């Protein structure tokens, strides 16, 4: 729902 | 600045400011071209309208959608709803911010090319991009697994997706969608009496189909109660004054989506595509695969259709293996929540195809970084 | 220089300068012809009287009317008029100023070429136009959305017109406008004892007609009404000096615009071609087209047919749609009235047709310029 | 016994038996209803005629149609021609005797159920049966494939057949025919300064568009002439005794055909449908099927139309690809020609709705024997 | 009574007597259902037509292949080829005769022995007998040590062949035939603007990949080289009239036999398999071996493959052994012209499977006889 | 600071500290790239993934085995590996510890040397030391005197050893281990009807091998009995939903290593190596080393072949000496728990190799040491 | 130009 | 009303 932690700035992945 | 995602379906535009949460302006992509010899020498008779204001007076017009199928077929009008779209409905210059184009999977390349060229050239944006209308939708749900369905008014495409990678060699495909519903609405309605043949009224039979229909959880079996006497009949008004009584082909339009035996169309509906997509893909993969069939599409906001896929898939698939479709409610604007979540998105910035690098290399250059 | 506009109908021919909210002269276009012996070198025995000079001596002369039916039957005698209508109740120059004339719809197109090139060969004039009545009408009453209904001296059209266009396949003629009611009205009189056959009887039944008559709010009951014991008589004196009464034939006069079948003419009446006129346009515009009925002409100043209208309407209409009959008490001119807005507009200035246009044209030009 | 076929259309009713290859009675389906007031007690002025003979006697009458574009409005009326049909141009036993009806596609369905409904239940006949108004044909020329295009006075409907198989997704349906033909040829008659408007006066217009109309293999060229000093003037006598010359306007009527925006329809002519009807169908179809376009219909015997629908597809179908309009002289009966080689077959007869079984299940039947 | 050899290729079947050097007919193998409703009662209409006669009405038919990577799964329809094999395609009783039959390596025993139950049972034949589809391949070109490479419409595999001793453990195979490049075509063929859905298509696109594909004898190169206008561009006229120019994408296609990973499966091409295949033999063989490979099948046609094997395969084994691709080039019948001389061989009329053992064994038997 | 023991066994490498009874983690030597194309901008998805995780997402990835036959093929993957297992799966810095590795007997002193080359140049641990597969597993069970054999996924070696002296005459080696048997399981399964050719697939084999088959007690017998059907007949599931039902081919696929004429190898089955390897061996000797066969491995855990040997055998050997076959039932590490005891025996403690050591001889040191 | 009685049965259906 | 007045009532409306 428009959100940042994942969905605006999805998951942080790079590990 | 910030950037712009302007979902070019083939029904209603959708265009909005990248990192909200619902489209700015939406109405229907048409354009219009007056008709009737017109003599009233001091009204000042725009030459052809276009957008909803042109919806408004279907009276005088000739509506003739630019987009046949998730193709383009007439470019200046489709350019000028894109002038439109920037000026009378964003009032904000192109050149300001970099854009974001939609288009269906599995389109003659000569679509995309004279899509940027007009793109870049004619407007001076400073970078632009063009995605897949199946895998922006995934970024609606946030799942990184599913298999989309997204199919409005136009066109029909399976796309799954295991983890962040796609499976090209098992993308369907189908010109079995909304519009062509309408048509086929049209038809069976002259079995009553009714008749609409000028497009100003095969406008209107979408504003019957689209809050009158419903999927029936069971053809062969209510089709048969609805035959005697029953609730089934509704009555719409149209804007005239005299009304109609779908008794009956109310449960009949939409049933097509699941069986293309009624417009004679050869392969079956989406209710075995699926089913036959996914087989395609691996075997390892359809354990999960199988548990995220992510709708999308205006043509999938019909009450029932997010039942009879799920009463349907599980009456083929292996029994033991479990089926979830997770159709989010505002599926309507999927498309759209996709992009304006891809392009605020940080690492994805990266991808953009510049002027600069445009510049060097003519349009040739959306084939490689889409 | 100012321009001109004399919207020659029929009967009172009306004429004035553009700009002007009210016509300059109005006069009933006849042309009187002596007919017994005159013997006195005194009088001053012209050859043909026109105007209401005419007029003004009935007895002595005959009257022939040089419009009929909206068409011009005999011309040398209509030319008198025009001259007739610069020199003395305008002393104007024809030549030196451009004139717009009227006429109603689907006329013969013989009548149109002769009328401009006469107003050339024989006036020499900058620039003339000719207007369709109706559309000059909706101009008086401000609107740009109606279906005009004219009717006087003889002539009934309506015409839609939805917003800047109008439909030309929607608009019908009809022979049984006031010509008739009047020839009728000197029909049924003879039931009651009186005798008017000489053409200066025709006048006298016309004056009567235009101030004892009025239209039924229902028929049937005020037949059963002045039939039984009522003071629906009312006593008008002739010019003469005698006195006559029209007890129950003075609403069975306008209400023949209801019911053709009293003089036997196939077709219905108003109140269900202006209904059966609106279902020939499309969906989309019966909406607000049922919402503007602008009246216009001499016919329509009846006491009782601004309601009759709106009852009848309303009996053939789909109920839950409204509808509004407008009225304006200064409409025996509104054919005229538009006349002076739709060649004072500024944009219309260019739809002339100069001198220059017909001499390398002809009279054949006014085809494209309609 | 024999059976019968009666071909009812929405002009002049056809009719005969079986085997023959010519009905016995053809006549204009009008009901006649007097309207003036009669004065003469000997003379039997009966209460409604019916047929030809009602045809004779126009100036008395209103003629009514009692069937428009296809469908049936008015039942009892019809109700006497079949009536008149079977026991004054046959004299035959209906009930002893099975009967063929046909009727164009796509129709109300509520028109099919009392139609044969009342074909029983007030004739008793021993079995009836409807068919596709199109099909029929078909069987006439003797070929199994081809395209109609039987368009005789309510209607406009191409239906493909490749090989022996219909394609119901296929069919176009256009509202436009003679009768509507008939009005426009009424409406720019008045440009001339004739007039026509009772139904009476109707009727003869039909009359002259059959024997002076032809069909311009090339419109703006063949215009162009006419409209300079040219011979196209021909005279026609009305039985009053006068003439008239339709100079230019003998083939502007049947242009509009290939051009409905000439009453503002939307739709395009047919030299667009039957080539826009044909695309739908598959890809190998399209090349024998471009060949065998069998028409019918009296709106087909218009003299020069054989080779303008002929130029108009070859203008529009790929150029290697060859057509060929085929066209039998005897058209103007084809449908009820073929209707005959239906009952005569004896692979047939087995098709029919037996009275038992119509009282197995009510006049609901008919809805599976299309 | 003479022997009789009717391969049962995957494809299109292949028949003839024993021993002349010549297949007598050759048909596509598909089963006809009509699917839109059938309206035309004379008729000749089948149920469900079969051959190259069903071939023809590719517009009204449905084609279901019976034959699927070289299994059987739809046996009704099946047993109506044979039967239309032998009766209305031959015209010879098939008791008089023993018939062999062949199918490819590593095929499903419960297919095989299906075959011969139904083969003996409702035929009544003196003797069946079913061999390898490749080591009949040998048999034809004579020479007794080779590498067949079968391929066409189905399976693709090899089967190393030293001295009339196969190697069991050597046998590869692949689901990469030309059904599949049909099918992929197809799919690329989008990226132009055509498209193709309904499987009356589908035979189409077979015919353009037949005489219009050619195998790079370097691809990367070609690519470039097109990619650039060129003499590549070719044109194709459909059976309707329109053409389409498939101008890079005629090398693509038939190039997946290389390259796999085109359609995402992942065992390598067959460049890489006849190789692979061959170092699974014993030491003291390839040193021979790699000089005798014997391509054959549908698929092994192009103007390519029958050369780019030889350039591939050298990149691979050692430079030293000397490469050589036989490749007569009337291989389109090799399977079946070997399988013709093995029938009339003389030391080979015992291993035949008599119907007398079929009985005290049942269909099991095959399983010793292969 | 204690010792480091990670047997790099082909398939399952296990690796624990030394000391401890138990491997700390297993998990198969896999290196996994991707092989489609990607399109997820944030989802961030490593290059190639190794070990169980890449296990875990089977069906995105080609899993590649780096060793095959006891012999290492690539190397960078191989760094991988150890690289994962000191970092990830213990997390523990190599320095820290000395380590050992091992290997089966026979294999080319390439491998070796680099092997530790890499343990020292770029891991710099203080000490590497290679062993022995057999002299562990016996260590492990205690014994001082038996005739190993161990045989998982890779070679299959008996190594006679009397009282810690081995007997390098007598090493017998066969590269006929459970991966063949997994491969060759994919082989006969294809006559059933199922496939199985990806890579991804070639892991679900390996575990329906691992769970549904076991060795026979006399071959013939149980075909005989599994023929006529019985309770052989298990079914396992897929990880996708089907199910599979092996009824024979269970107790074929391991009863290669009794046979190797199924897949046509050059050597015997290991009933006749472990009787051959014996009479390598003096006289004074057998009549005890027959009393002493210590199993290990993965492929020694079937329900069967525990006890088929001591069958077998007994059938060559003289009757008088006894058999006796040793088979702990976790001999599935024992290979690694013997690996454990080597390291803290303290009089072990300075057969290592010191990184002085390696500094001035090279790698070339580690082949006098063991 | 056809005739009165084309060939009844023409596909001759068995 | 008056003409004089409605001119501009179209004029306005006229661009
Ligand atoms: N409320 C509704 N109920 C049912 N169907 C709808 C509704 N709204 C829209 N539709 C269908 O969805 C279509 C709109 O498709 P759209 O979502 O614009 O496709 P795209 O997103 O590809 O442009 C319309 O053609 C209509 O048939
Ligand atoms: N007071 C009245 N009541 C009813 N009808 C009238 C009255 N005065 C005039 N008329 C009718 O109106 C007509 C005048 O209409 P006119 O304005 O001349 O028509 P046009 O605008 O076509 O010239 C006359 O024929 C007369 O019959
Ligand atoms: N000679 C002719 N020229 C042109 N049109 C004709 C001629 N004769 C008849 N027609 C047209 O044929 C029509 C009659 O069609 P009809 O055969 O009744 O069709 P249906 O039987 O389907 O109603 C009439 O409307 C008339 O306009
Ligand atoms: N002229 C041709 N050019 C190229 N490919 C062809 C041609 N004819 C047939 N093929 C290919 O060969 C296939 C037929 O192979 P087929 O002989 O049926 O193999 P099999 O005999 O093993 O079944 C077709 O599917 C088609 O793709
Ligand atoms: N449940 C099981 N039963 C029998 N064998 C198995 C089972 N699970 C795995 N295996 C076999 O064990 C093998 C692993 O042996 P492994 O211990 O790696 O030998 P090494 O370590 O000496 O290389 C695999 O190849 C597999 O075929
Ligand atoms: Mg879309
Ligand atoms: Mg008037
Ligand atoms: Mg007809
Ligand atoms: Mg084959
Ligand atoms: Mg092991």
């Amino acid at each position: 729902m428009g959100v940042a932690d994942l969905i605006k700035k999805f998951e942080s992945i790079s590990k | 600045t910030t950037a712009l995602v302007c979902d070019n379906g083939s029904g209603l535009v959708k265009a909005g400011f990248a990192g909200d949460d619902a489209p700015r302006a939406v109405f229907p992509s048409i354009v219009g071209r007056p008709r009737h010899q017109g003599v009233m020498v001091g009204m000042g008779q725009k030459d052809s309208y276009v957008g909803d204001e042109a919806q408004s007076k279907r009276g005088i017009l000739t509506l003739k959608y630019p987009i046949e199928h998730g193709i383009i077929t007439n470019w200046d009008d489709m350019e000028k709803i894109w002038h439109h779209t920037f000026y009378n409905e964003l009032r904000v210059a192109p050149e300001e911010h970099p854009t974001l184009l939609t288009e269906a999977p599995l389109n003659p390349k000569a679509n995309r090319e004279k899509m940027t060229q007009i793109m870049f050239e004619t407007f001076n944006v400073p970078a632009m991009y063009v995605a897949i209308q199946a895998v922006l939708s995934l970024y609606a749900s946030g799942r990184t697994t599913g298999i989309v369905l997204d199919s409005g008014d136009g066109v029909t495409h399976n796309v799954p997706i295991y983890e962040g990678y796609a499976l090209p060699h098992a993308i369907m495909r189908l010109d079995l969608a909304g519009r062509d519903l309408t048509d086929y609405l049209m038809k069976i309605l002259t079995e009553r009496g009714y008749s609409f043949v000028t497009t100003a009224e095969r406008e209107i039979v979408r504003d019957i189909k689209e809050k009158l229909c419903y999927v029936a959880l069971d053809f062969e079996n209510e089709m048969a109660t609805a035959a005697s006497s029953s609730s089934l009949e509704k009555s719409y008004e149209l804007p005239d004054g005299q009304v109609i009584t779908i008794g009956n082909e109310r449960f009949r339009c939409p049933e097509t989506l699941f069986q293309p035996s009624f417009i004679g169309m050869e392969s079956a509906g989406i209710h075995e595509t699926t089913y036959n997509s996914i087989m395609k893909c691996d075997i390892d993969i359809r354990k999960d695969l199988y548990a995220n069939n992510v709708m999308s599409g205006g043509t999938t906001m019909y009450p029932g259709i997010a039942d009879r896929m799920q009463k349907e898939i599980t009456a083929l698939a292996p029994s033991t293996m479990k089926i979830k479709i997770i159709a989010p409610p505002e599926r309507k604007y999927s498309v759209w929540i996709g992009g304006s979540i891809l392009a605020s998105l940080s690492t994805f910035q990266q991808m953009w195809i510049t002027k600069q690098e445009y510049d060097e290399a003519g349009p040739s250059i959306v084939h490689r970084k889409c």
